[PDB]
Formats: structure tokens, sequence, C-alpha cells
């Protein structure tokens, strides 16, 4: 589960009933397939900046 | 910061500077939010009154993109001790928003559980600062990064002539000459996961800087993560 390669979340894991559930930092929202993290405006948390 | 490399553009967009009155930098910070930055409890005893500065790479010239911001509110921890250095940490309201842009962007917050069993588990973390490039050198006038490994616990506990309390972590170097050092004091230590970075650590102390058998010691964010989410709830 998350300890299989972080449970393929882009950031946080928990092992909820067996089951993994992942979440991310304030600033971005979980995306569809419920592991990807997607920033929700510019300069997110967490990222160098290219601009 | 001893050895290392200079961060280049962009690289340590969360890096704050705390400057006094004469405005010359004496300690770091990490940008947690637009109102907010972490730094170490105890730089706030160093300065009778100090600004934030961001944005900055080159102390030796204005290059546009810095801004100083004024402090509304120090909360520094009420269980801090000068004596031990332990509960190294605290929290700087800003007067005004910062503006993110090139260079000023706030590092991420992780949560507790998977920040212990992820993060600090990586094999290594980064540190940044304008501090020492030597020991018994001067300030930094570039920002500088290193990457440093961390430190079985055990090891860590035994190479060090003082307590290493369980609010405190090491990272470093056994012999080689990398390491933080004063200045860089209240900076940021991060970790990257899948090219996101992740708010570690807190500059804190060490017996020297870079020296044979001993390691930087960090304030160990994850232990205080409830208590930085109440101070800036307020
Ligand atoms: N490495 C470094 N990394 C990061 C930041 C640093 C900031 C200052 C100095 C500079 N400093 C600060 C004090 C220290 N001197 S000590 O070894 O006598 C110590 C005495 C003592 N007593 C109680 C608790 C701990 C100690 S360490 C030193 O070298 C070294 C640093
Ligand atoms: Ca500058």
């Amino acid at each position: 589960l998350c300890s299989l390669d972080n449970g393929d979340c882009d950031q946080f894991c928990h092992e909820e009933q067996n089951s993994v559930v992942c979440s991310c930092a304030r600033g971005y929202t979980l995306a569809d397939n419920g592991k990807a993290c997607i920033p929700t405006g510019p300069y997110p948390c967490g990222k160098q900046t290219l601009e | 910061i001893v050895g290392g490399q200079e961060c280049k553009d962009g690289e340590c967009p969360w890096q704050a500077l705390l400057i006094n009155e004469e405005n010359e930098g004496f300690c770091g910070g990490t940008i947690l939010s637009e109102f907010y930055i972490l730094t170490a409890a105890h730089c706030l005893y160093q300065a009778k009154r100090f600004k934030v500065r961001v944005g900055d790479r080159n102390t030796e010239q204005e290059e546009g993109g810095e801004a100083v911001h004024e402090v509304e509110v120090v909360i520094k921890h009420n269980r801090f001790t000068k004596e031990t250095y332990d509960f190294d940490i605290a929290v700087l309201r800003l007067k005004t928003p910062i503006t993110f842009r090139m260079n000023v962007a706030p590092a991420c917050l992780p949560e507790r559980d998977w920040a212990e069993s992820t993060l600090m588990t990586q094999k290594t973390g980064i540190v940044s600062g304008f501090g020492r490039t030597h020991e018994k050198g001067r300030q930094s006038t570039r920002l500088k990064m290193l990457e440093v490994p961390y430190v079985d616990r055990n090891s860590c506990k035994l190479s060090s002539s003082f307590i290493i309390t369980q609010n405190m972590f090491c990272a470093g170097y056994d012999t080689k000459q990398e390491d933080a050092c004063q200045g860089d004091s209240g900076g940021p230590h991060v970790t990257r996961f899948k090219d996101t970075y992740f708010v570690t650590g807190i500059v804190s102390w060490g017996e020297g800087c870079a020296r044979k058998g001993k390691y930087g010691i960090y304030t160990k964010v994850t232990a205080f993560l409830k208590w930085i989410d109440r101070s800036m709830k307020t």
C-alpha cells in the first residue's frame, strides 16, 4: 500500500480500510484519478520558479 | 553554507533573509505562505528590530525581484530554551502579503506521518542560506544550497557533546567539508519528493561548522506541525 512506491500517490499517502487514499498539500487539488495533485494557481508550494 | 553551490535562478524561492536595522542579513527563514515565515526562535534574540527580505540571491546588488517586509507578529515557541537549543522554532506574521514571482514562492508543509515515513526516509534533504562559507569566515554574499544526507539518529546522538532532543535531527557529513554554518540559522531544510519540495527542518546549530565527526543539527519540523498550523491560524 503506502509503502509500495508511496501508493502511486503524487504526495500524501494514507492507508485507510486497508486501501490507499492519496491527498495533497494546500494549493493543490486531487486529480480525477485520485492520485495526482494539480496546482490550483500560479506559484504552487514546493515548486522551483521558472518564470 | 560551507561547500555546496550557489542557488541558481528560481532554485530556492522559499528562502527568506532576516535583516537588521543596518540592513545586514543575520538569519534565514522559510516562506510558508503569503503572510508567514518560518524561522529559528534563537534568531529572535539576535536583533533589536528586523525585517524580512524575499527574492534576494545576491546581497551585493538590487536585482529587481527582491522585497522587504516588516514584521507584524513574532510567534516564538513558549517552550524554547536558549540553554539547550530545544524547541528552536518561531513563526513570523508579515504586515503585508508576499507577492509570489520568480525566486519568491512558499515551500509545502507536509503531514507528519507521511513526512516521517517517506520524506525523512529519503537519502538527502537541502539546506540553503547566506551564512558563512567557512567556520571562521564572513557572511556569504550569494545565496547557496547544499544537499545534506539524513544522519542515523544513534550515530548523531553519539557524535554530539550536547543532548540531541526529540525536537532535533541530524544531517550532513562526518568528515566531508560541507554543512550549514553561522548566518544560515532559521533557514530552510527541505526534502524533494517527485519534484515537489517540502519543509522538513529549520537550520539550528552545530559545534563549529563542517567539523570532523560532527553533524548539522536541525529543528524537527514534523514535531511542530500542529503548532505551526495554530500559529498561522492566528
Ligand atoms: N554548525 C552550525 N550549523 C547550523 C547553524 C549554526 C549556527 C551557529 C553556529 C556556531 N556555534 C553556536 C554554538 C556552537 N559552539 S559549541 O560547539 O560550543 C555548542 C555549545 C552548545 N551548548 C548547548 C547546546 C548546543 C551547543 S553547540 C557553535 O559552534 C554553528 C552552526
Ligand atoms: Ca539582491
